[PDB]
């Protein structure tokens, strides 16, 4: 039984003056994505 | 919160994160919620007044007051941080509750420790306690046996009820480690978190890297303490052995409760994983599991009072005490017990007075002063008797009814078994030094069946403790020597298994003089060929096959408690002349001739009698009485 | 080889239809969690096709794979409720799949190892029962080219531990980002994991340092079992070869020490780790568990064992205790409804025989002879194991509910004479010896024999058997075992109704109190060693026949009937 190892499986953050650098790619990702130019 | 030290829960676990969750606010992975089980438990605090609260077996609980409100009031007039949660009282409340708690203790219990301070401390703005009230809760539905527990349960506070077999040694573990730079001596403490320590790898005052170094004997420790138990199940399905389990105990609950101590215990189930080798920091798939420990119920409903129990001053309701007075002044009290004793067992009047005056056991007195020794002051009792006569199943009958009871059964027994012996403990790998039947019998009784087969070689072992009570263990291991005060309930066979009527006493018994003058009472268990006996004994047994305990135990416990008579002059002086008259009977031979070990065991027997009566001084009925029943017992 | 997409396609449609939706029912069962073990069946597999049931028998573990996730996906189409959350584990398994559900982002493409695991997130387990085409192998037989294979073994068990939490997928939780990751287990070690690799940590450059802990973890229940080859498949001199099996979720706590099993699971090896190679260990991963051939009034007595004559009385007796007196415990004290029999007898009147007969017989049966079952082998002592001092039981406590048949007890050694009497007297065994501090609990039932006062006086029935040579009883009984070695009630069918008569529980009556008292005193006449042994005797007896008549009410003709017995034994 030990003479294969599979993966370590994992999965996601649910829950849970320095940002930190998930946030600062989250505030990209929202700069990125909605940013509006010109006007109505 | 006055602002009183929040001292951390070792025996609760290590800490988690709390990570909580919305499908309002739950604790991920449970159905709890912090601000409903507080409330819920909040609710039970402020209102839960028994539907019935017996004053004799509930001492110091009304009817009238809520019920833990009174307890808030005596953990403020005294200083012990600590309320017993009955789960049951809980079980009838609130079941939601119920299932809350005994499914996730070690989050709804500080949640019931916030709102017992909150609540307290509102009360009671002025008082102070040495650190936050807990709450210990107790009483869970009995699981009845480990082996038929699931690995559903961990870390879900279970219950169980045994034996101990060992209590070793304390076990510090840290909590608070304790850092300082070797440089500048910048100080700092470290709050042991989640399980593991953090080493801080940097000054915070010179900012050198790494080091600061680990004082040891500043940090912070709580204790601990592994308690190696047997269980007594009351499941044992066809062939399984005799469960153990360990106990971890911790800062408060260790060192509460001896080796041989009979106990509930409730407390946390927690499987904990197995390093493959004592260095190779690697585990096994294969756990172990060892119950931790929240609370040890002491008391139980088929046995008496235990000995802590009997020395604590707050035990008896003053009706209660009445009530054992009155029943005491009543003439008939000694024939009352003697008849309650053993009920199945039709009317042995006379052993069943002498196994009354056993468990009542003699007067403790000290002799140091005087340098003779230790005075023995328990009693000891010789059922010789035919085999197939029930005596085997008074010796089960008193072994099950008496706490501190251990059983032994022939050469199912040995020498070094009895006293001590070493062996490695295999969670610790220390040799360490475990105990036999007599040191768990410390302060009650050993039931011996089969005592005439009990070859010379054990025996030797019975001689130091029936004589003197100290078993010394001298041995390559340890020379030391074991308290070992056990009271003695032999049970012999005649020699060939048949009462011969042509020997006499001595000469059917067949054992040494110098064992059978130790036992200070002896049973001749005849059968006389009464018909009318007959009949009689067939009309019980057939009865109870077609088919109190509270008041008996809480007198016994009572006379325990402050009960310890004295010798009169009128009961001496008839003590001496007494021995003198069975001195000159007993000088026939064949019967057992009279020693200064005889008059030890009448002395004994009139203090038994006395302290049966309440008399507080014995009397020339105690005195009479024992001279009665020794001879009555002999013949 | 082929393809296991194509597999896992034909064993979905096969679990879908095949019959009363014969696995439909089961299925659905499942998925409201009514049931947490499934069994294939390859009879009801080759019920249709062949070649997949080969090719299970040849490569069982991955089809058991295969199987297993098959009916994880059907599943939820088989779920039509909301089921009540029985467990923590149920609540941990909804709350994943919900949190799934809340960042799932459906378009979103997840790594190959971004995933709940199915061996964590089945919360069923799937097994297996071999075909009656596949012959169980001899446990000696099946070597290295059985690695894999799907097996059926039958052997006799040695010893068994207890039901302890083996790891299946631990859950590990970090210092910083709060992620859950896994580490299926499927070795009898794993180091453990200090890193996080959660996709925030690896966003973060943060310390993994994750805690694991058995909150979210998914234990199971686990016995490694011992088992050992039957004496008769045993080769001409050889000791028996023994075995071990590996036992998982409902296949746990079903054998126990002595009984009797038939194991079907497959071969597989764990790593050895002083020749070169790779070697390994091997375990039977058991997969169906089935106690067999042991544990599964007139003329039932003269069925007892057909091929001993006379000795009628005798029979009726065993009989009688096979059925056993009512167990009793009123008010506290215990009156054990055990039957203890003593046989002393002239050289050779098949008494042996009996004692193996009703070894054969009883659901629990321990035949033990004079010293090969001596001090430990009766009592019960220490082993070690997860290494311990499992204490484990002999020959008394292996028999704890059952017969032990006790051979020439005359001459046993006196500290097993001293067990018995104490097993006989009070059902437990006290032990203080060297590393032992217990009191085993034996409920067991004495059949001693033995050739010519400790034994009258401790028992329920002692019968002297002496051959007094008559011409007419020898010719008879000459003829009997003549004819049984000229041609050489079904076992099965006794004790059926040996097992059903056990639990009647009859309650004496008050019409038969002036009789057992009145029978007491004259049967005491009569012998003026008789006493209240031998008064709870008679009226043990008198409940045994009430419970052989199957009434709950005992009679003038059952005491009549033990009066008879007891006669005949003590003349
Ligand atoms: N009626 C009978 N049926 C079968 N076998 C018999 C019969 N009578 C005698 N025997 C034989 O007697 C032999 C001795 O029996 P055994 O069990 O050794 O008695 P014991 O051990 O009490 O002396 C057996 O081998 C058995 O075959
Ligand atoms: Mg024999
Ligand atoms: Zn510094
Ligand atoms: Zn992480």
């Amino acid at each position: 039984s030990g003479f294969d190892d599979p993966g370590i499986f994992y999965s996601d953050s649910f829950g849970g003056g320095q940002a930190r650098k998930s946030q600062l790619q989250r505030r990209f990702k929202e700069f990125l994505r909605q940013y509006r130019v010109g006007t109505d | 919160v006055r602002g009183t030290p929040v001292r951390q829960r070792p025996d609760l676990g290590s800490a988690q994160k709390g990570l909580q969750v919305d499908l309002k606010l739950v604790i991920w992975g449970t159905d709890v919620n912090v601000a409903a089980c507080k409330e819920n438990f909040q609710r039970f605090l402020q209102r839960f007044i028994d539907p019935l609260a017996k004053e004799e077996e509930n001492v110091g609980i009304d009817i009238t007051e809520p019920l833990y409100m009174q307890r808030l009031g005596e953990i403020n007039v005294i200083g012990e941080p600590f309320l017993n949660v009955n789960c049951e009282h809980i079980k009838s409340f609130d079941k939601n509750l119920y299932r809350q708690l005994i499914s996730y203790p070690q989050e709804v219990i500080p949640t019931f420790d916030m709102a017992v301070n909150e609540i307290f401390f509102d009360r009671y703005p002025d008082s102070i306690l040495e650190h936050q009230i807990q709450v210990r809760p107790f009483n869970a539905l009995k699981t009845k046996n480990m082996r038929n527990l699931n690995p559903e349960d961990i870390d879900q506070l279970i219950t169980i009820s045994g034996m101990v077999i060992r209590t070793s040694q304390l076990i510090p573990e840290m909590q608070e480690a304790f850092f300082q730079c070797q440089v500048c001596a910048h100080t700092t403490r470290v709050e042991m978190d989640r399980g593991r320590i953090a080493e801080p790898s940097v000054c915070g005052r010179c900012h050198t890297t790494h080091s600061m170094a680990l004082i040891h004997n500043r940090s912070l420790f709580s204790d601990k303490q592994m308690i190696k138990l047997q269980e007594s199940p009351e499941d044992m399905p066809a062939g399984q052995t005799p469960h153990t389990v360990i106990l971890f105990a911790h800062n408060d609950l260790v060192d509460k409760v001896q080796p041989g101590d009979r106990v509930n215990v409730t407390g946390i189930y927690r499987a904990v994983p197995i390093r493959v080798n004592p260095r190779v920091s690697n585990v096994k798939s294969v756990y172990k599991t060892h119950i931790d420990v929240i609370h040890y119920r002491k008391t139980d409903a088929k046995r008496l009072h235990g000995l802590d129990e009997e020395a604590e001053q707050k035990l008896f309701s003053e009706k209660r005490v009445e009530l054992l007075k009155e029943l005491s002044r009543k003439p008939d009290i000694y024939e009352r017990l003697a008849s309650a004793l053993a009920p199945s067992i039709y009317e042995h009047e006379d052993i069943k007075k002498g196994i009354l005056l056993q468990l009542f056991g003699g007067t403790r007195k000290d002799f140091s002063h005087t340098g003779r020794g230790k005075f023995r002051a328990e009693i000891n009792i010789l059922l010789c008797g035919d085999p197939g006569t029930s005596k085997s199943q008074l010796l089960q009958y008193v072994y099950n009814l008496v706490p501190r009871g251990q059983y032994t059964s022939g050469k199912g027994s040995s020498a070094v078994g009895l006293t001590a012996y070493v062996m490695k403990d295999p969670e610790t790998r220390q040799l360490v030094l475990q105990t036999g039947a007599l040191v768990l019998s410390d302060n009650g009784i050993c039931c011996i069946d089969e005592f005439d087969k009990m070859n010379e070689s054990t025996r030797s072992v019975l001689h130091e403790v029936m004589e003197q009570q100290t078993l010394s263990i001298a041995k390559a291991g340890i020379i030391c020597q074991l308290n070992a005060r056990t009271s003695v309930l032999a049970a012999a066979n005649p020699i060939e298994s048949q009462w011969n009527p042509k020997k006499t006493t001595i000469e059917n018994i067949q054992l040494p003089h110098t064992l059978l003058s130790r036992f200070d009472l002896i049973f001749l268990m005849l059968d006389p060929q009464d018909e009318a006996y007959d009949r009689r004994l067939a009309h019980h047994l057939v009865a109870l096959y077609y088919q109190d305990m509270a008041v008996l135990k809480d007198y016994i416990a009572y006379a325990h408690s402050t009960i310890m008579p004295r010798l009169s002059e009128e009961a001496s002086q008839a003590l001496i002349e007494a021995y003198v008259d069975m001195r000159k009977i007993g000088s026939s031979r064949g019967m057992v001739s009279a020693y200064p070990r005889q008059l030890e065991s009448l002395i004994r027997l009139a203090e038994a009698h006395a302290k049966v009566r309440l008399s507080n001084k014995v009397e020339a009925i105690d005195v009479e009485e024992a001279k009665r029943l020794h001879r009555e017992a002999l013949k | 080889l082929k393809d296991y997409a194509l597999e896992k396609e034909k064993v979905k449609k096969f679990l879908q239809e095949f019959y009363q939706f014969k696995y439909g029912n089961q299925l659905v069962r499942l998925a409201h969690r009514e049931q947490v073990a499934l069994y294939v069946d390859l009879d009801d597999v080759a019920e249709d096709d062949p070649e997949l049931v080969d090719s299970i028998c040849e490569n069982a573990r991955r089809y058991a794979k295969l199987f297993a996730d098959a009916v994880q996906e059907l599943l939820p189409q088989y779920k039509e409720r909301e089921v009540v959350n029985k467990d923590v584990l149920d609540v941990y398994i909804e709350h994943r799949l919900m949190m799934e559900q809340r960042s799932r982002d459906p378009g979103m493409v997840r790594s190959p190892q971004n995933q709940y695991p199915a061996e964590l997130m089945r919360r069923f387990e799937l097994y297996f029962q071999g075909p009656s085409s596949n012959k169980p192998r001899v446990i000696r037989e099946v070597r290295a080219d059985s690695v894999g294979k799907l097996v059926t073994v039958r052997g006799i068990v040695t010893r068994v531990s207890e039901v302890k939490p083996k790891m299946v997928v631990a859950t590990y939780t970090c210092d910083q980002c709060g992620a859950e990751t896994y580490q299926p287990i499927q070795s009898p070690t794993f180091m453990p994991l200090i890193m996080c690799p959660s996709q925030e940590c690896q966003t973060n450059r943060s310390g993994g340092r994750l805690y694991l802990q058995t909150r979210g973890s998914r234990f199971i229940k686990f016995q490694e079992m011992k088992m050992q080859e039957h004496s008769d498949q045993v080769p001409v001199g050889n000791i028996p070869r023994s075995i071990t099996v590996l036992v998982e979720g409902e296949n746990t706590r079903i054998a126990q020490p002595g009984d009797h099993v038939s194991v079907t699971g497959i071969f597989l090896p764990i790593l050895r780790t002083v020749v070169q190679g790779l070697l390994s260990e091997t375990y039977l991963e058991a997969h169906r568990i089935v106690k067999m051939n042991k544990s599964e009034y007139e003329k039932l007595a003269a069925s007892i064992a057909p091929e001993i004559y006379g000795h009628e009385d005798v029979k009726k007796a065993l009989l009688l205790l096979l059925v056993g007196g009512v167990d009793q415990s009123p008010r506290g004290m215990k009156i054990r409804g055990n039957i203890n029999i003593c046989l002393m007898g002239d050289p050779g009147v098949a008494k042996s025989q009996l004692l193996s007969y009703i070894d054969r017989l009883a659901p629990r049966s321990q035949y033990t002879t004079g010293r090969g079952s001596s001090g430990v082998g009766l009592t019960a002592a220490v082993l070690r194991d997860s290494g311990e001092l499992t204490l484990e039981g002999g020959a008394l406590v292996l028999a704890d509910q059952g017969v032990c048949c006790i051979d020439e007890f005359d001459k046993m050694a006196e500290a097993d004479r001293t067990a018995i009497h104490e097993v006989m007297e009070q059902q437990t065994i006290s032990i203080a010896k060297a590393g032992i501090l217990t009191t085993l609990n034996a409920r067991c039932s004495i059949l001693a024999a033995a050739n010519p006062a400790a034994l009258l006086s401790r028992f329920d029935l002692l019968w002297l058997i002496q051959d007094r040579p008559d011409r007419d009883n020898d010719l008879r009984l000459a003829q009997h075992i003549t004819y049984v070695h000229q041609h050489s009630l079904d076992m099965k069918l006794m004790r059926r109704y040996i097992a059903m008569c056990r639990e009647k529980q009859p309650m004496v009556p008050e019409s038969l109190a002036d009789y057992i008292t009145a029978a007491y005193v004259e049967m005491r006449r009569e012998a003026w060693y008789t006493s209240a042994r031998t008064l709870l005797a008679i009226l043990r007896l008198s409940t045994a026949l009430a419970r052989l008549r199957m009434v709950d009410v005992v009679e003038k003709e059952d005491v009549n009937e033990a009066i008879r017995l007891m006669e005949m034994s003590k003349d």
